[PDB]
C-alpha cells in the first residue's frame, strides 16, 4: 500500500472559483412518455375482491430488462 | 429556509437529495454514488420547465 | 503484517460528537471492506439497524459474522483510525462497556448485535448525517444464554399470538427478556413481531429435533422414571413426584443393548452437527486478564 | 521457410508532476514533513470597516470589526500494488549461471516497474484531489453573476431584494447557459460574445485573497503576473483556441519546489507541553516582546506572510495561456491523465 | 564501591540487541531515488533453497534455528515471524501402480481411505475422478478414459456397498488436500501432498500450483443465491450426498460463514431430499442420515475461478482452478 | 519465539520416581501458568482429579478446554523441563500411555480426560507429596466410541441397580466390552458395581443426557407446532411425518405455560452443553507416525 496525506485551507473569504456549463454533448433520458408503475411501487396495496384485483392487474399492464433500447435511458413519468 | 449563501455552498459542495441514476436502463435512485458528478439547478429554484 | 485502517469523513464533526466518540476509544466494531481507506457508510453496524425498522437480531448476527472486525484506535475531527483484527494474531484488548459484566480470562468472548439497548449504544453524527452502532461483546456463557432467551421469545410471542390472556404473555416476559446477573437485572429490548430469519433458524432447529426424537434410547427413560420415583436430585427437581405421560407410553418396550447402542451412535452424530449452529458469531479466545486494568489478551 | 518477430514495442509512462501542471497556479504548495501530527489548523482574519459621517440626524454606526475563522481539511490517499512472491524470492539469491542472471534481471525490472506504477498513481491522486477540492467550492455561474454585482445588494437583503434575485437567477439560467453552443447561431458576434462571457466569468470571482501580494507564478514575458487558471476539456480548448486565435505567451514562470515548514525551535517545547504550535514564532515573538512599540506595515509584513514561497527559484512551466481584459490567464487541459487511467473526466 | 553482583551490566545489552529488532513495515519513500536498499530490504521475501555446498548453504542460512530460513547468520532470526508464516506440512503416501493414474493435474485434491488389515504398509488414495468411477459435460467420458477395470479400484473397498447403505462411508474417508509431487515407479508410486499451510511446489526451479477441480463437480454456492460486505477469505467445501441412484460428490465455495453455509446447503439440496426421502423410500434407523459437509480450506476472495482445459489423450475437460490456496481440513458435519 | 518451561521441586527425587518419569517422557500435560519457571502443583490434574474428592467429568472437560498443553523435554533430579504448546506450531509426540491404542497417520488425535483408574494415568511423587495425572490421548473415533459405550454401561448398570428385572449384565458386558476399530480390537474394562451415590466419575454426564432425552419429546412437538407459519421451510412439512404417532398425539397444553417454558429453557441449556461436550474440543492433527519409534509428527 502506498499512502499519502494532504491538508487544505481556503485562503480568501469569498467564492474563489466558478464552474459553468459550456456545451451540451448528449441528451440521455430520451425525453419519453414512460409512466412509472405504481403497482411495482406499492406491492402491498390491493382491492377487496381478489379476482377484481387480478383483472385490473391484467388490463392495466402491471408486472425484467428491455432487450434493445432505440433512444436511450428511459425517463419515468408521473401523473 | 436558511440563508442563500449557505444554500449556495451546499449546492456545489454536497450532492442533491436522491437524484436519478445515470447509464441505466431506467431511472433508479442513487443511494451511494461512485464517480457521480450530476447537479440540479431546479432544487433551489423549485420550478419546472 | 501491518494492520491499519484510516476512515475519512467528508465534513468535520462538532465538539459534542468528538467528545462522545472519544469516550468510545477501545471499541470493537465491524467494517465491511479491508482497505486502508474506508468510507463512513461501510463503517459500523448502522446500515442494517435502522431507527424506523423492527429490530431483527439474527440478521445482525449474520451481517456481523461476515464483516471484518476492528478495534477503535484514534478519534480525530476528520479521520478515524482503527486497527484491523486478522484471524491469526494476538491482541491486547480493553473492556469499558456500560452494561459491563466481569471477565474471567478463561473463556472466549463473543460479539452480538446490541440487544440491551439502542440509545445508550448508538452515536449519531449529524455533521455527516450518519449513525454508528457499536455491537456488544460478552463472555461466551452469557452470550449463549441471551441467544436462547431471544429465540424462545420469538417462538412464544408467535404462539401466544393466538392465546387467551395477558397474564400469559406477562409470564413470558418474566425470565425471558430479563438477564439476571449478580447484583442486577438487565432488560433486553425484544421485538413485538419477529418475522425475518427467525423462521429460517428455528425451522432448522425443528428439523434436527424431529429427526432426533425418533431415535431416543429407552434405557434412559426407564432410568429417569425410576430415579424421579425414588430419589431427588437438583437436576430432577423439575419433575415432582409426578412422572410425565409421554415416558409412560414410550417406555413399555423391553431393552436391547444393540439397538440402544446404534441409536446412541446416530444421536451423537447429530449432536455434533447441532453444536455448530448455536454460535452465529465471532468468538475471541482470551488467555489473561487484569481486573485492575480491565484489559485482556485476546486471541 | 521461417516466421519473424519483426517488432517489439512497450508503452512508456510519462511522469506527471503537480508543479508542472497549470492547475498549480491556483494553489500554494507547502511541504510539511509530519502532517499526521497536526490535529487541526486555524486562520483568523481581523477586519476593520469604516463608515462615512452624515449631516442628517441619522443614528451612526460605531467602529466595526469582524473576526473570521477558517480551518484545514485533511485528505488520505492510498493505492494497492501486488507482487508475486516468486519474484520477491529470487531477488535475494545470487545468480549461479547466466540463465539465472537473465531471470534475476527480468525479476528486478518487473518489481521496479511495479513500484513506478505506484508512485505514478499517487501523483495522479494528488492532482485529482486538488481538482476535486476546487470543484467542491465552485458555485455555478448564474448564481455568481448577480451576486458579484454590488448594485443589487446596496441596501441589504430584505424580502423584495431576494424576490428579485431569484428572478435574475432563473432568467440567466434560461438565457445564457451553453454559450459555446449559442455561438453558432449568434454568428458574426461570436468572438466578442465569447470574450464578454469569459470576462464576466473572470470579473465575477472575487480577487481578495491574502496572498495576493506574493510573487506567485508569472508570465514568461516580463511582468504581467498571472491571475488564474481555466480548466476545460480538449474539445472546448480547441474551440477557445480557434475563437481566441493566437495564444498569448505559450509558457509561464513558476516555482521549482514547495515551501518547507519546520517545527524546530521552541515550537518543539510548545508541542511537547501543549497541543498548540505557533506559526512564524520568530516574528510572533518579535512583535510582542522584541519590538513591542512599532506599528506594523504591509512592506514589513510581506517578508513574513511568505514563509518559504518567496525564496524559491523560478523555472519555465509549459502551459497554454491567453490574455483577456488586463489579465494573463492560463488555459489548461487535464483530459489526458483521466483518459490514460481510463477513469471518467 | 562497585560490587557488580548481577551480570546484566555491559552484557545483557548485547543479548537484547539481538532479541530486539522487529521486521520492518511502513518504509518512507523519496521520489527522486525511487529505489533503494531500504525498499529492497522491505521487499525481499527471503526464499528457502539449497545450492548444495557448505559455504553456499550457510550463506543461504537454511541451517536456521527457527522454522523459517534466515540469512545473515547472527543477524537473522529476529523476524520472530513472517506475518505468522507457517511452513507447509507434508504427507507421503505409498500407492499401487493402477489405483492412481500417473497423469494428473498436480493440484488435484486427494483422499485417503482407511483399510482394515492390521499393521499394514500401504494405503489407498483417490482423486475426484477415481472417486467418481468407484461410485459408478464429458466428466463421465474422461473419467472412463482415465480409469478402466473398476475391480482394480473396488478391491481396496470391500465395504462400499454396505457403507453407502449404512451411511457410514463418509467418515472413513479423510480429506488430505492438493498434490505436490508424484514419483512414478513400476510397482509402487510415491505421492507427496501438502496439509496445513501454503500450497507451493517443491520444484527447484520455482513454480506455482493452483488447485483444480472439475467444473462438473464444482458448484458455485454464492452465485445462484442472489451494500453487502466482502471478506478476504472464501472457504471451499466438499459434499458427499447419498442420492437414490447412489452416492454423489460435489464441491462448494463461499464466504457466508458456517451457519449461512449450512442453510444454503440445506436449500441447495432441498429438491434432492424431497425426491429421495419421498414415496420412493420409507424410513429406517440407519437410513436417516443424508449428507456430509467438510471444509478443505481458505482461498483469496475476489480472485475467483480460472476456467481451463485439462487435456488427456486428445480429450478435454473443463476445470476450475483456484490460485493461492491455503489447505486446512475439517471434520465431517452431518446435514439433513 | 522461545517456549520452554521448567518446573522445579521442593525436595530431591527418589530413583524409582526418576525411572517412572522416564517412563512417560514424551507425552502431554496441562500446564496451569504459561510462565517460564513454575511450581509443581499446577502441572497435573491433581487440582481437578483427587483421591479425596469425587471427580466430575464435565469439570475435567472444562479444565481441559481452558488450559495450555505441553510436552516434556527432560526429567532430572530435582527438575523437570517441558515444551509449551502454541497453536500453529509443529511438535513430535510419543505414546507412553498405560491403556494402549494404535495411532494411524493423517488421523485426528483427541485429548479427553483419562477415564480409567489412577494406576493407568497417575504418577506418584512422594518426595513432594503430589501425584501428576496425565490426560489420555486417543484417536478421535475410538475417543467417541469409548465415551458412548461407557456412558451406556453406566446407564444400564444404574438401571439394573434400580430395578433388577430389566436387563442381564451378561448382555451388557458382551455388547459393551469390546471396541473394534480399523481391524484392531481393544477390550476395555468397565468399572464394576458402581456405588449408589455418584461415586463413579461418570453418572453426571449421564444425568445430563437423561434429562435431555426425557425433556426432548415435550419440547420438539411444541416447537414444531409453534413454527407453523403461512410460509416456512418446505422440508419441514415432509419431516413432520417422521415423528412417531405416540408423540404426535400429545395435547400441547400442560399444567401451565411457565412450567413449559422453564422445561424448554433448561433442556436447551443442557442440549448446548452436551453438544459442546461431544465435540472433544482439544484436538490435534497428525502428519506421520512410526511404530518402532512410536513417534507422531503432529501439531
Amino acid at each position: 500500500e502506498v499512502h499519502h496525506e494532504m491538508a487544505s485551507i481556503d485562503t480568501g473569504l469569498s467564492y474563489s472559483s466558478t464552474m459553468t456549463p459550456a456545451r451540451v454533448a448528449a441528451i440521455t433520458t430520451d425525453m419519453g412518455i414512460h409512466t412509472q408503475d405504481f403497482f411495482s411501487v406499492f406491492p402491498a396495496e390491493a382491492f377487496g375482491n381478489q379476482q377484481v384485483n387480478d383483472y385490473i392487474k391484467a388490463k392495466v399492464g402491471a408486472q425484467n430488462g428491455a432487450p434493445g433500447l432505440c433512444h436511450g435511458q428511459q425517463a419515468t413519468c408521473e401523473i | 429556509n436558511r440563508g442563500l449563501y449557505n444554500m449556495v455552498n451546499e449546492y456545489s459542495q454536497r450532492l442533491g437529495g436522491h437524484p436519478a441514476t445515470s447509464n441505466t436502463e431506467v431511472q433508479f435512485v442513487v443511494i451511494a454514488g461512485t464517480d457521480v458528478f450530476l447537479e440540479q439547478p431546479c432544487s433551489f429554484l423549485q420550478e419546472a420547465f | 503484517m501491518d494492520l491499519k485502517v484510516v476512515v475519512s469523513l467528508s465534513s468535520r464533526l462538532y465538539t459534542d460528537e468528538i467528545a462522545k466518540m472519544q469516550q468510545r476509544i477501545g471499541c470493537i466494531l465491524p467494517l465491511a471492506s479491508t482497505h486502508g481507506t474506508q468510507n463512513v457508510q461501510g463503517l459500523g453496524l448502522g446500515q442494517v439497524y435502522s431507527l424506523e425498522t423492527v429490530p431483527d437480531y439474527v440478521s445482525m448476527y449474520n451481517y456481523l459474522s461476515d464483516c471484518t472486525l476492528a478495534v477503535l484506535d484514534e478519534v480525530s475531527v476528520d479521520s478515524l483510525i482503527l486497527t484491523k483484527i486478522v484471524p491469526g494474531q494476538t491482541y491486547a484488548i480493553k473492556n469499558k462497556y456500560q452494561p459491563f459484566f466481569q471477565w474471567h480470562g478463561t473463556g472466549s468472548l463473543s460479539v452480538m448485535p446490541p440487544v440491551f439497548g439502542r440509545e445508550h449504544a448508538t452515536v449519531k453524527l449529524e455533521s455527516n448525517d450518519v449513525d454508528i452502532v457499536f455491537p456488544m461483546v460478552l463472555p461466551t456463557p452469557i452470550a449463549e444464554e441471551v441467544l436462547q432467551k431471544i429465540l424462545l421469545f420469538n417462538v412464544y410471542s408467535r404462539v401466544v399470538m393466538q392465546a387467551p390472556g395477558n397474564a400469559d404473555m406477562l409470564d413470558v416476559h418474566m425470565h425471558l427478556g430479563s438477564v439476571s446477573y449478580l447484583g442486577h437485572h438487565y432488560e433486553l429490548a425484544l421485538p413485538e413481531v419477529p418475522g425475518p430469519l427467525g423462521l429460517a433458524l428455528l425451522d432448522n432447529l425443528s428439523l434436527y429435533f424431529c429427526i432426533m426424537v425418533t431415535l431416543l434410547p429407552r434405557a434412559s427413560m426407564r432410568l429417569v422414571r425410576g430415579l424421579i420415583r425414588h430419589e431427588h436430585h437438583d437436576l430432577l427437581n423439575l419433575f415432582q413426584e409426578m412422572v410425565p405421560d409421554e415416558i409412560a407410553r414410550i417406555d413399555l418396550d423391553d431393552l436391547s443393548v444393540a439397538d440402544d447402542l446404534s441409536r446412541m451412535r446416530v444421536m451423537m452424530t447429530y449432536l455434533q452437527s447441532l453444536a455448530s449452529l448455536f454460535n452465529l458469531g465471532p468468538r475471541l479466545a482470551t488467555a489473561a486478564y487484569s481486573q485492575e486494568t480491565l484489559t485482556a489478551t485476546c486471541w | 521457410k521461417f516466421e519473424v518477430l519483426l517488432g517489439v514495442y512497450t508503452n512508456a509512462i510519462q511522469y506527471v508532476r503537480f508543479l508542472e501542471t497549470a492547475l498549480a497556479v491556483s494553489c500554494v504548495n507547502t511541504e510539511f514533513k509530519d502532517l499526521s501530527r497536526m490535529t487541526d489548523g486555524k486562520i483568523q482574519f481581523r477586519i476593520s470597516v469604516p463608515t462615512i459621517a452624515h449631516g442628517d440626524g441619522r443614528r451612526p454606526s460605531k467602529q466595526r470589526t469582524f473576526i473570521v475563522v477558517k480551518n484545514c481539511h485533511k485528505h488520505h490517499i492510498s493505492t494497492e500494488m501486488e507482487l508475486s512472491m516468486l519474484d520477491l524470492e529470487i531477488l535475494h539469491s545470487i545468480p549461479e549461471t547466466p540463465v539465472e542472471y537473465a531471470e534475476y534481471v527480468g525479476a528486478v525490472k518487473t518489481v521496479a516497474s511495479a513500484l513506478q506504477f505506484g508512485v505514478d498513481a499517487l501523483e495522479r491522486g494528488l492532482i485529482n484531489t486538488v481538482l476535486s477540492v476546487k470543484l467542491r467550492h465552485a458555485p455555478p455561474m448564474f448564481i455568481l453573476q448577480t451576486l458579484a454585482d454590488p448594485t443589487f445588494t446596496e441596501r441589504g437583503f430584505s424580502k423584495t431584494v431576494k424576490s428579485d434575485l431569484i428572478a435574475m437567477f432563473k432568467r440567466h439560467l434560461l438565457e445564457h447557459s451553453f454559450f459555446l453552443d449559442r455561438a453558432e447561431n449568434m454568428g458574426s458576434g461570436f468572438s466578442q460574445y465569447v470574450r464578454s462571457r469569459l470576462s464576466e466569468m473572470v470579473a465575477a470571482v472575487s480577487g481578495e485573497s491574502v496572498l495576493k501580494g506574493v510573487s506567485t507564478y508569472t508570465t514568461a514575458k516580463g511582468g504581467e503576473p498571472v491571475g488564474g487558471v481555466f480548466i476545460v476539456t480538449d474539445n472546448v480548448l480547441r474551440q477557445l483556441l480557434t475563437f481566441l486565435g493566437e495564444e498569448a505567451d505559450n509558457q509561464i514562470m513558476g516555482p521549482s519546489s514547495y515551501a518547507s515548514f519546520v517545527v524546530r525551535g521552541e515550537n518543539l517545547v510548545t508541542a511537547v507541553s501543549y497541543g498548540r504550535v505557533m506559526r512564524t514564532f520568530e516574528h510572533f515573538m518579535a512583535r510582542i516582546v522584541d519590538s513591542p512599540e512599532k506599528a506594523g506595515s504591509t512592506k514589513s509584513d510581506l517578508p513574513a506572510v511568505a514563509a518559504g514561497v518567496e525564496d524559491q527559484p523560478r523555472v519555465p512551466i509549459s502551459a497554454a495561456v491567453i490574455k483577456l481584459g488586463n489579465h494573463a490567464v492560463a488555459v489548461e487541459s487535464l483530459q489526458k491523465m483521466y483518459n490514460d487511467t481510463q477513469s471518467p473526466y | 564501591m562497585k560490587v557488580q553482583g548481577s551480570v546484566d551490566r555491559r552484557r545483557l545489552q548485547r543479548r537484547i540487541a539481538g532479541l530486539l529488532p522487529p521486521p520492518a513495515r511502513r518504509l518512507n519513500i523519496s521520489r527522486g531515488s525511487e529505489f533503494t536498499r531500504d525498499v529492497r530490504g522491505l521487499v525481499e521475501e527471503h526464499a528457502q533453497a539449497s545450492s548444495l555446498s557448505a559455504a553456499a548453504v550457510w550463506r543461504a542460512g537454511l541451517l536456521a534455528p527457527g522454522e523459517v530460513a534466515v540469512a545473515g547468520g547472527g543477524s537473522g532470526g529476529g523476524s520472530f515471524s513472517w506475518s505468522g508464516w507457517r511452513p507447509p506440512v507434508f504427507g507421503d503416501f505409498l500407492i499401487h501402480a493402477s489405483s492412481f493414474n500417473n497423469a494428473e493435474a498436480t493440484g488435484t485434491p486427494l483422499f485417503q481411505f482407511k483399510q482394515s488389515d492390521p499393521f499394514s504398509g500401504v494405503d489407498a488414495v483417490f482423486t475426484p475422478l477415481s472417486l467418481f468411477i468407484l461410485m459408478n459435460g464429458g466428466l463421465t467420458r474422461m473419467a472412463n478414459l482415465l480409469y478402466d477395470s473398476p475391480a482394480t479400484l473396488a478391491d481396496l473397498v470391500p465395504d462400499f456397498g454396505r457403507l453407502v447403505a449404512d451411511r457410514r462411508f463418509h467418515n472413513f474417508i479423510t480429506p488430505v488436500g492438493p498434490l505436490v509431487e508424484n514419483i512414478k515407479s513400476t510397482y509402487l508410486n510415491k505421492i507427496t501432498t501438502v496439509v496445513h499451510g501454503p500450497v507451493v511446489s517443491k520444484a527447484i526451479p520455482r513454480s506455482t500450483v493452483k488447485v483444480t477441480v472439475p467444473q462438473e463437480a464444482f458448484v458455485d454456492l454464492d452465485a445462484w443465491l442472489s451494500l453487502q460486505p466482502c471478506p478476504a477469505d472464501a472457504r471451499l467445501y466438499v459434499a458427499l450426498t447419498y442420492e437414490e441412484a447412489g452416492p454423489r460428490f460435489t464441491f462448494f465455495q463461499s464466504s457466508r460463514g458456517h451457519c449461512q453455509i449450512m442453510n444454503i446447503l440445506r436449500i441447495y439440496y432441498s429438491p434432492s431430499i424431497m425426491h429421495r426421502y419421498a414415496v420412493v423410500q420409507p424410513l429406517h434407523i440407519e437410513e436417516l442420515t443424508f449428507g456430509a459437509v467438510a471444509c478443505l480450506g481458505t482461498f483469496s476472495a475476489t480472485d475467483g475461478w480460472r476456467r481451463s482445459a485439462f487435456n488427456y489423450r486428445g480429450s478435454s475437460l473443463p476445470v476450475v482452478e483456484i490460485d493461492s490456496f491455503y489447505s486446512n481440513v475439517s471434520d465431517w458435519e452431518v446435514i439433513l
